[PDB]
């Protein structure tokens, strides 16, 4: 739950921009709160994370 | 101290938003007050000790 | 010209371990957190030395 790309689309809305610098809140792909982003490099992921 | 802010206590979730996620307000209280309990004991431990 | 085969088979079970991540998100590090005694320091520890 809260996690994944089967999502129901009875509550729509559309596509912001990941605004950096601000407290935002966010929904991303199910993931959902309050934050701070900061756009960054990262070689970590692979492309299964 | 800190680690105390990720123990169940018995609920479902350390977290309280998972559980205000998942739950109605008439069941969601009842894991909340479980989380309650278990961080005002702790906090009552610390100020004993100190 | 002198080959083998192998195939080297061992059962699963489940288990808590105690897995060590490096700055490439890399698993180096594992123990079996009930094999000796030296593990269940280890584990108690959370901690490989």
């Amino acid at each position: 739950i809260n996690s994944g790309t089967t999502c129901s689309n009875d509550l729509l809305y559309s596509n912001t921009e990941v605004s950096t610098g601000v407290c935002v809140n966010y929904d991303l792909y199910g993931i959902t709160g309050q934050g701070i982003f900061k756009e960054v490099s990262a070689a970590y992921y692979n492309n299964w994370q | 101290l800190l680690q105390q802010l990720f123990n169940k206590f018995g609920a479902i979730s350390s977290s309280l938003q998972e559980i205000l996620s998942r739950l109605d307000p008439p069941e969601a209280q009842v894991q909340i007050d479980r989380l309650i309990n278990g961080r005002l004991t702790a906090l009552n431990a610390y100020v004993s000790q100190q | 010209d002198n080959e083998t085969l192998e195939y080297w088979v061992t059962p699963l079970s489940r288990r808590q371990y105690l897995l060590n991540f490096d700055e490439h998100g890399v698993i180096t590090n594992a123990v079996d957190c009930s094999s000796s005694f030296l593990s269940e320091i280890q584990c108690k520890t959370q901690s490989f030395a």
